[PDB]
């Protein structure tokens, strides 16, 4: 088969490159460790208002202020 | 290079949008108050 | 035709009506109709003769117009009441133009002038598909909106389909047009009862399908396309005359055959709603439908037309057809009236 | 307008005969126009003027049929004083069929049209009396 | 003020078209071991005005076989669109800021073909019809790859706007990540203009002039100037997308300067190419665009769909 | 909005009228079909933008897709018709009368 | 509906974007969202025959939000009366109705 | 049918800001940390009540807090803030990345003379919890009482009386 | 202004009418291009740009192909125009006059829910989100990739099947 | 409004040029000049006859490819979505099916011209 791939790389290299790039496009996402960050970024963007919630008095995990150290931090995106 | 530049652009977008967030309450108050004013004027004139 | 192309095309034909059935949104019903009428054409024109090309044209233009009309109806019902699927609060003009276009597609009268020709111009295995599998999706649409259909319009359409099917198949020598007009009449029946009870139009559809499919199989056995041709069965395949005669008499609506069951249980459900006149006329003209089936039985089985010096060869040779499904369907299409309660509900 | 064609039943037979005649003549003209449309679209003519001729022919024939039907019906309701009798409508349909024959120049069409239109009109009167329904609503 | 800006954007473009005809002639001459116009004015800076004035002084033709309406509309439309494609261009600030500027470009260009089509059909001459059908083939060939190349590039810009490419290239050209797409886009712009080696719409060696063969002085001048304007336009597009002028908000004049330098380079390259190569056969153009550029174009479209994901380099929406 | 929709409906009706009332040429009828498609696409987009329902914009693009597929098969049938008779006339495909 | 395959497999291919009150991109809202919501919630569990009589108020509010025939009629009548007045000189639009206004904020 | 009530032109009168947009964009990141409470009370009151007439005094309080913020600015650090928003008004989009040297002077000025501190990259973009002394609405949509569903027939399933009551079948 | 969208719709109507009159498919494709341009204009006037530019490109390609085809199959020695046939020109003018009549008589006898010459330009953009960032039309059409995945596979398969089908039809 | 302004300005420029091209110069019209051009000799027929097309299949295919382009164009927005895996998968499936259709056409010799 190597000889076939070789004579194609010599004769019709455009299709060789096409299939190779097809495969790499399909593969590299499965390979990279920076793939998970795409959705995380597209989720971090506040295209809408962060509607606040009523302080029922049972929301310990939720902050009372933006600069209150609670909630999702964006450091992973500030140093990426 | 494009990766890095687009990441910094995303961050700058976060910044702009956070500013918009901080300002939306004022704009909402003004818009509501102004719509009510316009409607009350149109009501007075619909009464005349 | 290669197997890849056949696969794609037949899968598309099958998929079309499935989407229509399994879809809540009208737009996807429309795209299903379109899959159907886009994939069916190459199977018509495959033979590549002028008759096939013009059949394809007459089919494509008609179905495209009807699809555009259905799309207009959907878009108006979207502009109004802001949803896709129809509702009780929808314009009767919309509903009735939709019904008219669905009839146009199905081939009901007076929107039928294209079905006999399109069926005469193509081979038989496609006429089978055309007349059985392509009449479902429209009927699915109609069965999902049956409470909203006007009864005046469907009933006029039904009596017209009955009358025209009878009068048209009355003087046809080609068999394919006879089957086309039979389809027109049985669809008139299917539609006359749809608003009152759509569990009976599905029954009539199933029965008409299992009745016409083996008839088409018989015709395909010796590629018979005329009365004079089937007249030669007593010399070529005399083992088929019994089933042929029984299926014909059933299609006509004679007891004790299960082709009488749709007629009977539709007349009943119509008179439960005081539609005496409609059912009366429909039956009296189904008689005329039966007439030419009987003339055909004469020509084929109950008497022996002349044959040729060459059919001796066909007698010499062997035959692999038909398959198992012909006998099954032809038996379950004549000798199943005793099970009617199981069939009706 | 449908109120017009319903004015036929605002008074019983033997009354406003001329109105019944006009209504039935208009209905016949309607049906003739429909038939002429279907006969010019399909089986067209050699000339547009010939198509208009066919239109006028069929339309005037249908109108005369309806005229005779309504007229004779109301006249028989006026003479023998049996307004609720399908026999008057039978007579009317028979005169209409005799017309249809006169136009076509066929005694056979005359007889067939008589014995068919009379039956149809008598059944129409029977349906208006016994309150039948032609295109009924689904009620079960 | 806006009309004055219209003037400052329009009249220079026409002067540049004229002097582009000039530079074309002189460059091709020096490549062909000859001078080019030097007689009419100092080094020939009046030959374009001479040509144009002479043409608009000639008897135009109203043949007997032609549909005069389209025969007259087509050049109007050609010139109109050639001048309208220059409005949304940032240099670095555009006269009309459009979010879907790329699509405006695409549609207006795909429309400029109907000038050729209707001209060649109206003229009612066989060579005109041949030029028209060749234009049909040429468009059917290049228009598929154009949009996919452009989409694949824009998937790192984040929008169809022509003014976000300036911030995208703020640090580095788009040629480095997309030089294959840049090459294919260059040749496809070469085809969009009916320019050599793709001068098939007016191929003088097969079709005396193509769709122009019945056209005369004035309308012909309109066609010609539309061609030589779309040339500069496509060069500017290449050098705004793949080549990036220096954008410093306090210095847009440098941006315009470098934009102009690069546009001149690309246009001179167009002329170089006209001088250097023979002409294709209009079936080979289809075979090229559909067998070497479209497969590779799809592969690269997928590659640039994935790259922002396994790199976390998705661009922003404004 | 209402006048716009009335005019687009009238336009659909005119294109349908054209499709129904044939002339010698078939491509003209195909073009009338495409005009109906255009009218419907525009009506749907206008409705979705007036309702601000950005979940129904994927619909008109599908309309266009399928309309263009229909046009493609129509052009193929036209090719076959021309090969057979040399012209796209409708008065020539009248042999299925039997 | 005819073949409720979706409701069997528990999927949603075409039913999550039917009406306006459905999930839209970026949590925007189509106009008449609340009217449609209330109509749907009233028509739930009773059928389309009852809903045509019991959710009539809500469906009519929806129909008016969406088509707005009555707001149109009202504003048209107001403009018509105002034109009559101005014609026969019995009205003068205040400043804020003639461009000259206090443009808050 | 029913009337629609609207406040009076005086019931909706405030001390408006009348300040431009580049200035607000300059001061927003600090106006978010210093007026979050009132801003969020107003906006929650807005989404919860879906009526711009019930939630108006909160908006007046928003305007008042913004005025107080900008006065704390105008008193201490008018000139750096001026430089900042003047640099930031020049861009066609009012971008921050073009005025970083002035942003830092402004932020240092405030950090010194008012203790303020600038929010980080993702602090304003998240969901806080606000405590108000207003009750939850009972029916914010003002919906009527839902109709009565149809009764479900109860009882164990049992065969049909005499089977299929068809014409002449015994089952 | 205010007459803008109505003029657009009227021009679209006239284009579709001249199309339905079936002149040589050349001028019919011309009318279709013009009608698509007007449709783009009106869709832009209602808020959306992506769909308008899209339909425009699509119909431009389509009419290119249609020109190529009619020059090969649907041509005549003397192609017909709107002016060529007195009858066609007369019915065209008649249709314009009838549109005028319909409009001017509906404004009078009919209500305002269909045509309101007085009150025009007041009902184009009923509601809007003044503080909004994510309202472009392409968001919806991109929902195909994320949410409305069914429409996408449906259309893609339609095109695949269309390729195979046209090949099979054109086989000689 | 400004786009309308610019485009109308261009319309007017072109039309002015054409007017002064059709009314400024001296004309001398006669049949032998206004007659079609066929390389010095008289046409044997009209140019309004069927000019056969050998790339009709490729044009039909171009229609569907234009539609696939229309479906690919919303990617700049589809990449801003949280459901990124779905967008990636759907785009890959679309482009792959497109390429497979093209390959089938290629192999079955559709891209080659009828001779
Ligand atoms: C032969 C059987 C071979 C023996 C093998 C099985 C051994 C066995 O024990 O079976 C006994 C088995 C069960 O016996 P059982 O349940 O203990 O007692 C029977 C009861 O009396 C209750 O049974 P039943 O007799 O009352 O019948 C129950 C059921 C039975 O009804 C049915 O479902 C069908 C019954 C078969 C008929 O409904 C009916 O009552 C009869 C409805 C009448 C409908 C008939 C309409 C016919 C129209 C004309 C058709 C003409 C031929 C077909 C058309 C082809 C063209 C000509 O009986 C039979 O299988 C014989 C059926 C008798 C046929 C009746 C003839 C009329
Ligand atoms: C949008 C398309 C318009 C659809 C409605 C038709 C309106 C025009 C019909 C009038 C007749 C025009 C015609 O067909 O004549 C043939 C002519 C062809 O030339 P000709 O055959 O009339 O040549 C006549 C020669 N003289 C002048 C000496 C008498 O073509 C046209 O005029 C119409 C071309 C359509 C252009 C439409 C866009 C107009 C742009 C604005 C200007
Ligand atoms: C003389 C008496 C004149 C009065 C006629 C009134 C008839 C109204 C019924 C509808 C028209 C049916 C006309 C007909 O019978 O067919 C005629 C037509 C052939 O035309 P032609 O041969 O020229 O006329 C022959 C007449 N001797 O052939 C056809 O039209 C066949 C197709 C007719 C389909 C009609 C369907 C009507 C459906 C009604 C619901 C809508
Ligand atoms: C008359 C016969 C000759 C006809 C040929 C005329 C030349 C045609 C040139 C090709 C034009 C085709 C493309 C359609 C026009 C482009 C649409 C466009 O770019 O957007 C319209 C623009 C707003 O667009 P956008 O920026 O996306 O929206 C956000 C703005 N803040 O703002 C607008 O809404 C303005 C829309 C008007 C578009 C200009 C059309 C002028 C037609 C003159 C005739
Ligand atoms: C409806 C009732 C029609 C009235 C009968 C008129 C018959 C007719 O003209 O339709 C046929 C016509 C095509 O006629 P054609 O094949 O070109 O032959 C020359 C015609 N003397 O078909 C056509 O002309 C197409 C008409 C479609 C456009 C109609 C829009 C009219 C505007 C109002
Ligand atoms: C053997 S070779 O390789 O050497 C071969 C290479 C090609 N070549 C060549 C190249 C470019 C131009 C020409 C002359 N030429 C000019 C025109 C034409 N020009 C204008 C025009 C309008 C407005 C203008 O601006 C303003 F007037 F200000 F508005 C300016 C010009 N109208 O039409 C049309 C046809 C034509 O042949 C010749 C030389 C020979």
């Amino acid at each position: 088969i190597s000889a076939f791939l070789k004579n194609a790389w010599a004769k019709e290299p455009v299709l060789v490159v096409s299939f190779s790039v097809w495969g790499l496009a399909i593969i590299m996402p499965m390979i990279s460790p920076y793939t998970k960050y795409a959705s995380m970024i597209n989720k971090a963007t506040p295209y809408n208002y962060p509607v606040p919630v009523r302080d029922d008095g049972n929301m310990p995990d939720v902050p009372s202020h933006p600069q209150d150290p609670l909630g999702p931090s964006l450091d992973w995106l500030k140093n990426l | 290079r494009m990766m890095r530049w687009n990441q910094e652009r995303r961050r700058l977008l976060i910044e702009d949008l956070e500013a918009r967030i901080a300002l939306m309450p004022l704009f909402q108050a003004e818009k509501d108050r102004r719509t009510l004013q316009i409607l009350r004027e149109n009501l007075e004139e619909e009464a005349i | 035709m290669n197997p890849i192309t056949l696969a794609i095309i037949y899968f598309t034909i099958f998929l079309g009506p499935v989407i229509t059935m399994s879809s809540t949104n009208l737009m996807l019903m429309w795209v299903g109709l379109e899959f159907s009428l886009l994939a069916i054409i190459p199977m018509l024109i495959n033979k590549k003769n002028p008759r096939s090309t013009e059949a394809a044209t007459k089919y494509f233009v008609t179905q495209a117009t009807a699809s555009m009309i259905i799309l207009l109806a959907i878009v108006l019902n979207y502009k109004q009441l802001g949803t896709w699927m129809f509702q009780q609060q929808t314009n009767g003009l919309i509903l009735n133009m939709t019904l008219m276009a669905l009839s146009m597609k199905l081939g009901l009268a007076p929107f039928h002038f294209w079905l006999p020709e399109v069926t005469q111009g193509i081979p038989l295995h496609m006429g089978l598909i055309l007349l059985t599998w392509q009449k479902i999706a429209p009927l699915s649409i109609l069965i999902q909106i049956y409470p909203l259909l006007n009864s005046t319009i469907i009933l006029m359409l039904a009596i017209t389909s009955i009358f025209m099917g009878a009068w048209g198949g009355l003087n046809q020598t080609q068999m394919r047009k006879i089957m086309a007009y039979s389809s027109i009449a049985h669809m008139g029946w299917m539609l006359a009862i749809l608003p009152y009870n759509p569990s009976l139009t599905l029954l009539n559809l199933m029965i008409y399908i299992i009745l016409t499919a083996p008839m088409f199989m018989a015709l395909m056995l010796n590629n018979s396309m005329t009365i004079n041709s089937i007249s030669l069965l007593w010399n070529k395949t005399p083992a088929m005359l019994t089933m042929i005669s029984l299926m014909l008499l059933s299609l006509g609506g004679l007891p004790p055959l299960t082709g009488f069951l749709p007629k009977w249980i539709i007349i009943t459900e119509l008179m439960k709603n005081n539609c005496l006149i409609m059912a009366t006329l429909m039956a009296m003209m189904a008689l005329l439908n039966l007439f030419f089936y009987t003339r055909l039985i004469y020509s084929t089985s109950l008497t022996m037309f002349p044959t040729n010096n060459n059919s001796k060869m066909m007698t010499h040779q062997t035959k692999t057809k038909p398959n198992l499904m012909f006998s099954t369907l032809a038996i379950m299409s004549t000798m199943t009236l005793p099970l009617a309660p199981q069939l009706i509900t | 307008v449908k109120r017009f064609f319903e004015s036929y039943h605002e008074v019983p037979d033997g009354t406003q005969c001329h109105r019944k005649t006009y209504i039935t003549t208009a209905l016949g003209g309607i049906c003739g126009i429909i038939g002429s449309a279907y006969s010019v679209s399909l089986n067209p003519a050699d000339s547009t003027l010939e198509a208009v001729a066919r239109v006028g022919r069929y339309t005037f024939t249908a109108a005369a049929i309806g005229a005779m039907f309504g007229l004779t019906t109301c006249v028989s309701a006026q003479v023998r004083e049996k307004p609720d009798d399908p026999l008057n409508y039978f007579i009317g349909g028979c005169a209409g069929g005799l017309t249809l024959g006169a136009r076509t120049h066929s005694y056979g069409t005359a007889a067939m049209g008589c014995v068919y239109m009379g039956t149809a009109a008598a059944l129409f009167k029977i349906g208006k009396l016994e309150g039948w329904e032609l295109f009924p609503t689904p009620k079960v | 003020m806006f009309f004055i800006n219209i003037l400052t954007l329009l009249v220079p473009i026409l002067i540049a078209m004229a002097f582009l005809t000039l530079v074309e002639r002189k460059i091709l001459g020096y490549m062909q071991l000859r001078k080019g116009p030097n007689i009419v004015g100092p080094y020939g800076i009046l030959q374009p005005f001479a040509d144009a004035m002479k043409l608009f002084m000639k008897e135009p033709m109203r043949p007997l076989t032609t549909s005069m309406s389209l025969f007259i509309i087509a050049p109007t439309l050609s010139l109109t669109l050639a001048l309208s494609l220059w409005v949304p261009l940032p240099m670095p600030h555009p006269l009309i800021n459009l979010n879907l500027g790329i699509l405006f470009i695409l549609a207006t260009s795909s429309l400029s073909v109907y000038s050729i089509l209707w001209s060649g059909w109206a003229s009612n001459s066989k060579y005109s019809l041949f030029g028209a059908l060749r234009a049909v083939a040429q468009t059917i060939s290049y228009e598929v790859t154009m949009a996919i190349i452009l989409l694949s590039v824009l998937l790192m810009n984040g929008s169809y706007s022509l003014q976000t490419l300036i911030t995208t290239q703020e640090h580095m050209w788009l040629l480095l990540p997309a030089w294959p797409m840049a090459m294919m886009w260059f040749i496809s712009t070469l085809a969009e203009t009916n320019r050599a080696p793709f001068d098939l719409t007016e191929g003088e060696s097969e079709l005396v002039s193509g769709f122009n063969v019945e056209y005369a002085a004035g309308p012909f001048a309109l066609f010609f100037m539309a061609e030589y304007t779309n040339i500069i336009l496509m060069n500017a597009l290449t050098t705004i997308i793949f080549l990036g002028p220096l954008y410093y908000i306090n210095l847009p004049e440098l941006y315009s300067t470098n934009f102009m330098m690069e546009a001149l380079l690309l246009s001179s390259t167009f002329l170089w190419i006209r001088a250097s190569y023979p002409r294709f056969r209009y079936d080979q153009l289809m075979h090229l665009l559909w067998k070497n550029f479209l497969p590779l174009t799809l592969a690269l479209c997928m590659w640039h769909i994935s790259l922002p994901i396994f790199t976390a380099g998705v661009p922003p929406y404004m | 909005m209402p006048s716009t929709f009335f005019n687009l409906t009238m336009a659909f009706s005119l294109s349908l009228l054209g499709t129904l009332m044939f002339r010698s040429h078939l491509m003209s009828t195909l073009l009338c079909l495409e005009g109906m498609v255009l009218s419907l696409f525009i009506m749907t987009s206008v409705t979705s933008l007036n309702s601000n329902s950005m979940s129904s914009m994927p619909i008109p693009i599908t309309i266009l897709v399928f309309a263009a597929c229909e046009a493609a098969v129509g052009l193929a049938l036209l090719v076959k018709v021309s090969n057979t008779y040399g012209t796209d006339y409708v008065q020539n495909l009248n042999l299925l009368q039997c | 509906p005819f073949l409720d395959i979706q409701k069997k497999l528990g999927i949603s291919l075409d039913r999550h974007f039917m009406f306006l009150s459905a999930e839209q991109p970026y949590k925007n809202a189509a106009r008449c969202h609340a009217f449609e919501k209330e109509w749907i919630e009233c028509a739930h569990g009773i059928g389309g025959t009852r809903a045509k009589k019991e959710c009539k108020i809500e469906f009519d509010d929806f129909e008016e939000c969406l088509l707005r025939y009555k707001t149109m009629r009202r504003m048209h009548d107001i403009k018509k009366q105002r034109e009559k007045l101005m014609k026969e000189g019995k009205y003068t639009p205040p400043p804020h109705h003639s461009g000259r206004e206090e443009p808050r904020p | 049918p029913g009337i629609v009530e609207l406040p009076t032109l005086e019931e909706l009168k405030v001390e408006e800001v009348k300040v431009s947009s580049a200035v607000l964009k300059a001061a927003a990141h600090h106006y978010g940390a210093q007026c979050d409470k009132t801003n969020k009370e107003f906006m929650l009151c807005r989404w919860e009540e879906k009526d711009p007439r019930r939630c108006l005094k909160e908006g007046k309080l928003v305007n008042g807090c913004a005025l107080n913020f900008f006065r704390q600015i105008k008193s201490h650090c008018a000139e750096p803030f001026t430089e900042y928003w003047t640099c930031l008004d020049y861009s066609n989009m009012q971008l921050f990345r073009h005025c970083r040297q002035q942003q830092a002077k402004f932020d240092q000025c405030v950090l010194d003379k008012l203790g303020w501190v600038r929010p980080d990259l993702g602090q304003l973009s998240k969901v806080t919890k606000v405590k108000t002394d207003r009750p939850l609405p009972e029916n914010p949509y003002h919906s009527r009482a839902r109709p009565e569903p149809n009764p479900v027939i109860e009882g164990d399933l049992k065969p049909a009386k005499h089977g299929t009551r068809f014409f002449f079948w015994t089952v | 202004m205010n007459n803008y969208i109505f003029v657009l719709s009227s021009l679209f109507l006239v284009g579709c009418l001249g199309l339905a009159l079936k002149p040589s498919p050349i001028y019919g494709g011309l009318g279709l291009i013009v009608s698509g341009f007007v449709g783009c204009l009106m869709v832009l006037g209602f808020g959306g740009s992506f769909l308008g530019l899209m339909v425009f490109l699509i119909y431009l390609g389509g009419m290119l192909v249609v020109f190529g085809y009619t020059t090969a199959m649907a041509t005549e020695e003397y192609p017909e125009t709107w002016g060529s046939n007195w009858l066609i020109l007369g019915f065209l003018v008649l249709g314009v006059i009838m549109e005028v009549f319909l409009i001017c008589v509906l404004n009078y006898y009919d209500e305002v829910g269909v045509i309101n010459l007085d009150g025009l330009g007041d009902w184009l953009m009923y509601e809007v989100d003044d503080v909004g960032v994510m309202l472009e039309g392409g968001i919806g059409v991109a929902a195909m990739y994320s949410c409305a995945t069914w429409m996408m596979v449906v259309a893609g398969w339609s095109l695949f099947a269309g390729i195979f089908i046209i090949i099979e039809i054109t086989r000689d | 409004m400004n786009l309308y302004t610019v485009i109308f300005i261009n319309i007017l420029l072109s039309l002015t040029l054409i007017l002064v091209a059709f009314w400024l110069p001296q004309m001398n019209l006669y049949s032998e000049k206004a007659n079609p051009y066929e390389c010095g000799f008289d046409p044997t027929s009209s140019a309004r006859l069927p000019f056969s097309m050998k790339f009709f299949l490729v044009a039909i295919t171009f229609l569907l490819f234009d539609l696939e382009i229309a479906l690919l164009l919303p990617l700049p927005w589809a990449i801003q979505t949280i459901k990124t895996s779905t967008m990636m998968i759907m785009a890959f499936i679309l482009v792959t099916i497109l390429s497979l259709g093209l390959a089938y056409e290629w192999t079955q010799k559709g891209l080659e011209w009828t001779e």
